[PDB]
């Protein structure tokens, strides 16, 4: 099935991802110049040969994710198990806290590494049009600019040396939770830091695609006739923790409550994976509360690729419109909620997207308590997994180890599916498609 | 008053007929005067530079124009009052004739029928409250039940009782009717103040029948004439 | 040669068919231009500004002439041709159109079938000769003998012998059918040449058939897109 065309094409991408693999070697890495040198050799391999081109999609799109893992984990065989090594491949590979437990280089590498998965996300996740011309480069270029920039000056104000403020920001790139110490923020607190990283979490993850008209000279930006319902969550977000502060009288201060707690709330809130508490001084309700909280994640043209304020707005609004149903049958519903009339083609596909997805739920669930997991631990686990933050708070063994190595590549395949979308693998599976 | 109506078919001649009298001088032209009635010469002879109103119904949309538009340039003939059937033209009527381009110068509510004036008042009436419109079609309605906001559209059967009783009709402050063939309308409205519903708003197409709604049970009757002659004779 | 073709019916889309090539750039409004064909803003997207020619066969005269009307005030767009159905408007084409109010641009004879553009050649070469007028219809026929003079108007079925050899095919210099049956006509003329009729003249209605025709005995064919392509490419 013209396999000379996709031959030199997938050579081709193999040999730009290792292009992109000489991180360490500035900090003077050999193996990952000879993963740039073993992917080369095989993209010119698979381009002498072959000459031709063609012009099954699908197949692309799971082939361009298949290629994310082919070298990122020979480094490792740190010393450390395959399996382990390979889990640990991915958990520094993915934008997840999968930890369990380095050199100066490596950590550098890693932390590029959350600035590799920052980007590739978003410009696919733009990219998915045809199946449902590279200019966008230059305005993704700008923003992106302007982003790290802020950040790097950001921590620089906070009485520190360029290179701290620099790898701070480097770590906070695609925020997995990660920092210089395993606390997230206790063994560093300036004030400067806290603020400003606050701000910094609101403004960087809910969205961008509305702002990238901003790239033409037009000033479109009074736009505050997403916005109202977000608004009211994180609102009464701050609410709750103002009256559970009030209720347990905690801190009498202003500045360490409102911005600890604050802190804690928005970003255990905003799947940022920022935890620096124990959640003693908290009831265990609000753990489980956050956790459910970690459930939210996303927001639409946005680096998160969890459940959105469109979908189950729709399912809860449209069920508004439902329950009309139910006190008259005869009574026709169309409603918009703001810009135009909506299709009713598009909107089926997005609960029986929710519906299919709550299927995969049951199948992680079941099968990660079933592999010979804990029933609770692993739980707070599959929850905390499916969101990408880290390890499970509740009844806490974070770092697994002594799991089962089939069972951890069950759970790099969970959180990938996770980071992705899940249905991507599940066409392959299905009967009739072969 | 003197006033010129171009093309005599159904609406040209029963307009005539509604509106002979003392006040009222009323020449039609059709192909009296015979000509076309967009012809400079034929509406001379019509008298259009001494008229005070035209009204344009003759076959076609695009005459009813040419006769508005001559007449305009060449006689100054005011009140300029013009039937277009292309929703085409009435989606650009702002641009088209509002500009003098084309020199056209023209708790609970329940409404059950779309009328075209009775979409205006609607429109005028649904700002202060939340309007039920209620439509016999289907068709009518299901491209209708999105174009239009601000209002809460439903179907249902007018002379099924077991759709207007359905919804306690005593818990709604009108019954308006924008049903063609009246007298239906006038019995319905009758057989609607049976039921309980509390002001009936009826269809009522001719003018002339003010003397035969005159000792009428019916609470209001609506002639489309007492508008659509009146920004004309006013 | 830069054309903009309002409303891709039947007969924008086939003349958009006809016209893709390389000293051809066309453009189609139809509500690509997504809107309606009269609107400013949807005539600057087309680039009527820069266009060589504007063509109008939308649903209705109206906007056709709106279209033109719009399009010439507003960017001066050389040759516009439009469709226009209603012979009222067509009673007056002289002080209407070719006044530029509404700037639209655009021994024995025997014809069989009446052709508006064949009728007016037919009145280009009835002064030279007499003409006879052979038309299948009665009604249609009829109103034409009282319409129209200096043609002489017969009646008579042209699938059949009887008719032709009967009115003396050899003392006729010419067969000239008007029909709209497309090649009919052109088997029908193979026969009417059998029947040694001295030149037949056939109406083919598509100036994609001219690989068609080439290999013909058919001594001369006729399409509409050779003259209405050529009002524009003049």
């Amino acid at each position: 099935m013209q396999f000379r065309s996709i031959i030199r094409i997938v050579g081709l991408l193999l040999a730009l991802f290792s292009v992109t693999m000489l991180a360490p070697a500035l900090v003077a890495g050999v193996p990952f110049v000879t993963t740039f040198f073993v992917l080369l050799f095989c993209g010119a391999m698979c381009w002498f040969p072959n000459r031709r081109h063609k012009h099954d999609g699908f197949l692309i799109v799971v082939l361009f994710w298949t290629v994310l893992g082919s070298a990122g984990s020979l480094p490792f065989l740190p010393n450390i198990s395959v399996t382990d090594a390979f889990f640990e491949s991915f958990s520094a590979l993915t934008t997840t806290g999968a930890t369990v437990i380095l050199p100066k280089a490596i950590l550098f590498y890693r932390q590029f590494l959350q600035w590799f998965g920052g980007m590739g996300i978003i410009v696919l996740a733009v990219a998915i049009l045809p199946v449902l011309i590279a200019e966008t480069a230059k305005a993704l270029w700008y923003i992106y600019l302007s982003l790290t920039i802020a950040c790097a000056v950001a921590f620089w104000l906070a009485g520190m040396t360029p290179f701290d403020a620099i790898s701070h920001s480097f770590s906070t790139i695609a925020i997995g939770g990660f920092s210089t110490h395993d606390a997230s923020m206790g063994y560093f607190d300036s004030y400067a830091i806290n603020l400003i990283t606050v701000v910094f979490l609101l403004i960087s993850a809910c969205n961008f695609t509305l702002h990238f008209a901003a790239f033409a000279s037009g000033g479109v930006h009074p736009k505050y006739y997403e916005f109202r319902a977000f608004i009211f969550i994180q609102v009464l977000l701050f609410l709750v923790c103002f009256l559970l502060l009030l209720k347990h009288h905690s801190y009498t201060s202003p500045y360490d409550a409102f911005d600890q707690a604050l802190f804690q709330t928005v970003s255990i809130s905003t799947t940022a994976g920022f935890t620096t508490t124990g959640f003693a001084d908290w009831p265990l309700f609000l753990p489980v509360l956050l956790l459910f909280s970690s459930f939210i994640g996303g927001c639409a043209g946005s680096t998160g690729g969890g459940m959105k304020v469109i979908r189950i707005l729709l399912l809860t609004l449209q069920g508004a419109r439902e329950l009309k149903r139910l006190v008259h049958p005869r009574a026709v519903y169309t409603i918009k909620v703001g810009g135009s009339a909506l299709p009713q083609r598009v909107v089926d596909a997005v609960w029986g997207f929710f519906s299919a997805y709550a299927l995969v739920f049951v199948v992680c669930m079941l099968g990660l308590i079933a592999t010979g997991m804990d029933e609770l631990s692993a739980f707070s686990a599959v929850a905390a997994t499916l969101n990408n933050l880290g390890p499970g708070l509740g009844e806490v063994a974070l770092h697994f180890g002594d799991v089962n190595d089939k069972a951890k590549w069950v759970l790099i395949v969970s959180m990938l599916f996770g980071r992705l979308e899940i249905f991507t693998l599940l066409i392959l599976l299905t009967p009739t498609f072969w | 008053m003197k006033i010129i109506i171009l093309g005599a078919g159904q609406v040209g001649g029963t307009l005539a007929e509604n509106l002979v009298g003392e006040n009222n001088d009323i020449t039609i032209v059709d192909n009296v005067v015979n000509g076309h009635a967009s012809h400079p010469d034929v509406l001379h002879e019509a008298g259009a530079q001494d008229a005070d109103m035209l009204v344009a119904v003759t076959n076609t949309d695009e005459t009813n124009m040419a006769a508005c538009q001559v007449a305009f340039t060449l006689f100054n003939t005011p009140n300029r009052v013009a039937r277009i059937r292309s929703p085409e033209y009435l989606a650009e009527k702002e641009a088209l004739f509002k500009s003098g381009a084309i020199p056209v110068d023209h708790r609970r509510i329940m409404i059950v029928g779309g009328g075209n004036i009775g979409a205006s008042l609607a429109k005028r009436l649904e700002q202060t409250y939340s309007v039920k419109l209620i439509e016999r079609d289907y068709q009518r309605a299901e491209k209708l039940s999105e174009q239009l906001e601000n209002t809460i559209v439903f179907c249902g059967d007018a002379a099924d009782q077991e759709l207007l009783t359905e919804e306690n009709i005593d818990q709604v402050d009108v019954f308006i009717a924008l049903t063609n063939e009246d007298e239906t309308n006038i019995m319905s409205a009758m057989l609607a103040k049976r039921m309980g519903a509390k002001k009936v708003m009826v269809l009522i197409q001719r003018g002339a029948y003010v003397d035969l709604v005159q000792g009428g049970v019916i609470d209001v009757a609506i002639s489309p004439q007492q508008a659509t002659i009146s920004a004309l004779l006013t």
